[PDB]
DNA sequence: AGGATGTATATATCTGACACGTGCCTGGAGACTAGGGAGTAATCCCCTTGGCGGTTAAAACGCGGGGGACAGCGCGTACGTGCGTTTAAGCGGTGCTAGAGCTGTCTACGACCAATTGAGCGGCCTCGGCACCGGGATTCTCCAGGA
DNA sequence: TCCTGGAGAATCCCGGTGCCGAGGCCGCTCAATTGGTCGTAGACAGCTCTAGCACCGCTTAAACGCACGTACGCGCTGTCCCCCGCGTTTTAACCGCCAAGGGGATTACTCCCTAGTCTCCAGGCACGTGTCAGATATATACATCCT
């Protein structure tokens, strides 16, 4: 059984932005 | 026996010395209370409340009512300074704030 | 119910000496109570902390007279001490 | 039409309000916050009609003296209109 | 059902705190094995196979509730909405926000499309509304001109929902918190306010999808219950009705619990209902062959290791599979993305 | 724990209730951001307050939160507070 | 004539936590300070809570309850963990 | 008779249980003091003493120096979110204070 | 004439602690005042508690509780 | 000769006073000054070196905390040096 | 980029303050008893919550515009820096004695208990001080137009 | 360019009416008072040993004063945008009312735990003493501020 992968903002491949 | 005369009137006091007494004693504040410690203690609260009683009273007399409210109170405490500096962190229910504009925002 | 204790009539006798011909609302009388308990918790632990500092185990009326001193601004303070004093004088003499 | 020149009614609320002493929060609204802050530190709980009521008067006394150092901060600037810089300046003093 | 599991994502921290598990995801949806995620201040865009986050979009203090895509002539542009009720539409192979609706003044429980004439959106807020939005052709510069076309007026909160599978553009059923409603869509009649059409009878329900194109599988909280009944039949037995029952076809056992906005989905292509439990499992039923009726199966929670440690208890709220059925996702209030193959 | 709680019952706190407040404290001119910050600063002041009366109510083992929690909390924070039975 | 102090029981909890490190006379004073402040704090917050819920005894209940109410998060978490833990053990013992 | 065990070794701690009862008992804060309040009170001192030392000496070490001094506790208090809190209205002798400068002063 | 014995110098280097890199001339007499007002105050409380105890010294410990009672607990001298 | 342009010897006193923590009123003018405070509330008072060296401390934390109140006053000011009017406004909204 | 000033570092010295040991003794621990505290169960009625329906005040949105925030500039002065002269603070050493600290006695004041009673509190009820309100007086604001 | 008159909106003042809470009275009960005993806290005296005050001399670091130049405070000007004020529409707070039950508050009981006490000893403090971590002094390399 997989562990829970914790993906924080720096591991997004891109940033949506405004 | 004698008849009982109240420790409050041998003070010469209105507030209880006996209840002052009792809540020295059971507040946990020593091990012993003297006699003399509640007859001051109601003294001294005696006094501040009739200082505040009177500043609310002429607050009222201003106001042409003849009941103190809060609004009262809080005009009473804030124009004293020295009740201002004992009643600092302190925050009056409907008392609101006293009448004061900075003079720069007044029109020129 | 139970019964509950507040200082309202002292403070309505009190009242009446100041300002005989004035009446008080509900609201006035709970801030009067407040006050008051406010007062004796702030006398009552300054007279504690002395004691203790002191290494006395009785809070006497020196102990009240240096709480006042201390908490009570100048004029207040002094009147206050003056107060209390008559008041102890005239319970000892009787 | 009248058209009062801007600041004559600020100044008159000005009058309004420091005469006053009415609560200037709506009473539901200030409840529910109340209840919504409440609820992250424990589930179902009921508050008395005069707990809402004193964090109301409380949290009103709060906000009016902070405004009060906000505007005398703002003095200082030079300026007429108080912005968050006064806000961040006056609680930063105050130690909050 | 032979599924296996094959990723426990945490990609909706608060503070960008791997410790952030309680805060709850709330829906999901796959791209016309690419899955959109919302929950918290964040919108995840994720590759189900690879695991990798391909796009996160975050607005502050926002609790988003509600994710869509739409194959738009060509962007697969994707809505976003919660907290604020304010529709955010993103283009996210683009990577950017393109325009944003301020449709609700209230919180928006949900949103959807349908295969209408063109870019319609039912927006499903908590002022007791669902507003449907044409929001237009984008010009030149990504900028969108929303219309408002309708308003709908409910009795209560509405929570979900599905345009009617054989008249999508015609009528609309939303699940709200007085029951559920049917709801008429046409644009041809001219009034623009308009109450529920049918109020269905079987208390909120707070799941609810077609299995087929004429059977609705539908379900609310504290009955253990999934009911299956027919449009079809249901519609020809209305008449003038405003308070019609339902024919019922069948209903299906579910876990007991009280607890409210769990919602249910289906997968036409394999005739599956999916919904998760209180438990975190995936209560599965294969409808097709088909007294409270059983799950076909029961994916329990499978307690993955988190910070060294199992997370042995949580909630499922959200399940949404392809229609190939070979990626479903569960969303838990526990912030994991749990995928399955 | 419930479960979908809508945390935006702070937007109740409205603008004039804040221009309200800020002409008792003796405000002429407002900036937009303003009401931003008191919101801000009055969920902190809540917060801390509403977090010690609850403390309060669990010590007592209580499910309301009485008046006299508020007075002791406000106490604690220094913001002593008359007329609700100090 | 004895005049008491926590010097001898910080120097233990410092060589438990830099066990290759001494401290001055200044920062011993500072740290009796800081214990005996942190004391009169718990156990004045512990005597209000005793007093306001008309008890005569001061519980572990009532210090742990003074120090969520003193202590910010953290800190308050951390010690009610090592409070409870001290009472388990004593009780068990 | 049976060999003395200290309070403070049954709750596995280094501060003085009987101590810190004595005080409880000897400084009018209840009437009783139950058994319990002087292990938790011993475990919260050590534990918040533990906390401040272990900062401490880290500074002392980012410092090159075996001991610590006023400055150090200054320096870890001053450093630590919570702490600064704790002792917001405290002022530690010879501690100095933190650098700092604002930026519209420099150059 | 002894709180000119706070010299211009010792109060710019109070400054320079306080990260002050510019001092107005007018700044020392203002903070002349508030010392003198600030030690005013404890000394007051502090000879308050030394008269208590019935003591003609004034000790660190009367100074310590002054403090204290200010709300400005002073660590390094008792207590 | 050379000659720092004024603000580099302010900012190297900054950093050398902020790295220090050495008294930096000088000792003996404050025991005068704290003696004749003191004569004023009670005569013939004697002060244990320990009291005036705690009185010292004190004096200078407020003083440092009151200095870094009024730059952040000057700053909010749009100004880099320090007036009596910043210190008055820091006192204010501290409440004292 | 260099000159100059400061800072940083590098080492030797020495030294006094930390930390370790030993002896003593007072506070802590073991064991025991006795009674008031506090936990627990039952009961009851108050107060919290929850819903509904209508009324109206308040919020919200928008529109026009003026005045206030804010940047740019110019000037004059007041403060930073440096140098040289003067002052007095710091260090050390000595001497004196005021009074802080400790000890012993003895005794007067305060805790404790029991009996008696009336002060204060809950409850109940009546009327007048204040909330409200409709009309007139005044004072306050703002703009057009003449002097 | 400024002031004055006039309208217009707002607020204050005043007389009429009503309503519900302040203020007084009644009955009861438990908290304060009185009378007495006992024990120890502290008030006072006597003694002693620190340490706080005074004084004096020498060194040298800091303060003081003056010069001088330039960085900045601030006063002014212009621009533009954003907050105020006001009209209109939308919304939901609020009042009154009814209804239900959750739980706070009280009461009766009973076992537990903690205060108080006697006894015994070892944990911690005072004192004494050795040595090494850090302050001091002097010399050399690195940073960087201004020309």
């Amino acid at each position: 059984v997989p562990s829970v992968q914790f993906v924080g903002d720096d591991d997004v491949l891109s940033h949506i932005l405004d | 026996r004698a008849k009982a005369k109240t420790r409050s009137s041998r003070a010469g006091l209105q507030f209880p010395v006996g209840r002052v007494h009792r809540l020295l004693r059971k507040g946990n504040y020593a091990e012993r209370v003297g006699a003399g410690a509640p007859v001051y203690l109601a003294a001294v609260l005696e006094y501040l409340t009739a200082e505040i009683l009177e500043l609310a009273g002429n607050a009222a007399r201003d106001n042409k009512k003849t009941r103190i409210i809060p609004r009262h109170l809080q005009l009473a405490v804030r124009n004293d300074e020295e009740l201002n500096k004992l009643l600092g962190r302190v925050t009056i229910a409907q008392g609101g704030v006293l009448p004061n504009i900075q003079s720069v925002l007044l029109p020129k | 119910k139970t019964r509950k204790e507040s200082y309202a009539i002292y403070v309505y006798k009190v009242l009446k000496q100041v300002h005989p011909d004035t009446g008080i609302s509900s609201k006035a009388m709970s801030i009067m109570n407040s006050f008051v308990n406010d007062v004796f918790e702030r006398i009552a632990g300054e007279a504690s902390r002395l004691a203790h500092y002191n290494k006395r185990s009785t809070i006497t009326s020196r102990e009240i007279q240096t709480a006042v001193r201390l908490l009570l601004p100048g004029e207040l303070a002094k009147h206050a001490v003056s107060e209390g004093t008559k008041a102890v004088t005239k319970y000892t003499s009787a | 039409p009248h058209r009062y020149r801007p600041g004559t009614v600020a100044l008159r609320e000005i009058r309004r309000y420091q005469k006053s002493t009415e609560l200037l929060i709506r009473k539901l609204p200030f409840q529910r916050l109340v209840r919504e802050i409440a609820q992250d530190f424990k589930t179902d709980l009921r508050f008395q009609s005069s707990a809402v009521m004193a964090l109301q008067e409380a949290s009103e006394a709060y906000l009016v003296a902070l405004f009060e150092d906000t505007n005398l901060c703002a003095i200082h600037a030079k300026r007429v209109t108080i912005m968050p810089k006064d806000i961040q300046l006056a609680r930063r003093i105050r130690g909050e | 059902l032979h599924l296996e599991p094959l990723h426990f994502l945490q990609c909706h921290s608060r503070n960008n705190s791997p410790k952030d598990l309680e805060t709850q995801l709330w829906a999901c949806a796959f791209e016309p094995q690419t899955v959109a995620t919302c929950g918290g201040e964040a919108v995840c865009v994720i590759d189900c196979q690879t695991g990798l986050v391909l796009h996160k979009y975050k607005v502050p203090g926002e609790e988003f509730f509600s994710v869509a895509w739409t194959a738009l002539t060509r962007w697969n542009m994707l809505a976003a909405a919660g907290l604020r009720g304010m529709v955010r539409l993103l283009h996210v192979r683009a990577g950017f926000c393109c325009s944003v609706i301020r449709a609700h003044k209230k919180a928006i429980a949900t949103l959807c499309f349908s295969p209408t004439h063109e870019t319609h959106l039912f927006t499903a807020s908590y002022d007791k509304r669902i507003i449907l939005w044409d929001i237009g052709v984008p010009n030149h510069d990504y900028k969108f001109q929303a219309s408002q076309l309708l308003t709908l007026n409910c009795s209560s909160v509405p929570l979900r929902l599905c345009p009617v599978a054989t008249c999508p553009d015609s009528f609309l059923l939303a699940g709200c918190e007085g029951g559920c409603g049917c709801w008429d869509v046409r644009l041809d009649q001219p009034q623009k306010q308009r109450v529920c059409e049918v109020n269905f009878v079987f208390q909120r329900v707070d799941g609810l999808a077609f299995v087929n194109e004429d059977v609705v599988a539908s379900k609310g909280s504290g009955q253990g219950t999934i009911y299956l009944w027919s449009w079809s039949q249901t519609w020809a037995s209305r008449g003038s009705q405003s308070v019609l029952p339902v024919v019922i076809l069948a209903q299906l056992q579910w876990s007991p619990t009280s607890l409210a906005y769990f919602s249910l989905s289906t997968c036409p292509d394999k005739n599956l209902v999916l919904c998760g439990d209180e438990e975190g499992s995936v209560w599965i039923y294969d409808v097709e062959h088909l007294t409270l009726q059983p799950p076909t199966q029961i994916l329990k929670w499978p307690q993955p290791v988190a910070l060294g440690q199992p997370v042995t208890k949580t909630m499922v709220n959200t399940v949404v599979a392809n229609a190939a059925f070979t990626y479903l996702t569960a969303l838990t209030d526990s912030n994991i993305v749990s995928i399955w193959k | 724990r419930h479960r979908k709680v809508l945390r935006d019952n702070i937007q109740g706190i409205t603008k004039p209730a804040i221009r309200r407040l800020a002409r008792r404290g003796g405000v002429k001119r407002i900036s937009g951001l303003i009401y931003e910050e008191t919101r801000g600063v009055l969920k902190v002041f809540l917060e801390n307050v509403i977090r010690d009366a609850v403390t309060y109510t669990e010590h007592a083992k209580r499910k309301t939160v009485t008046a006299m929690d508020v007075v002791y909390a406000l106490k604690r924070q220094g913001r002593t507070l008359y007329g609700f039975g100090g």
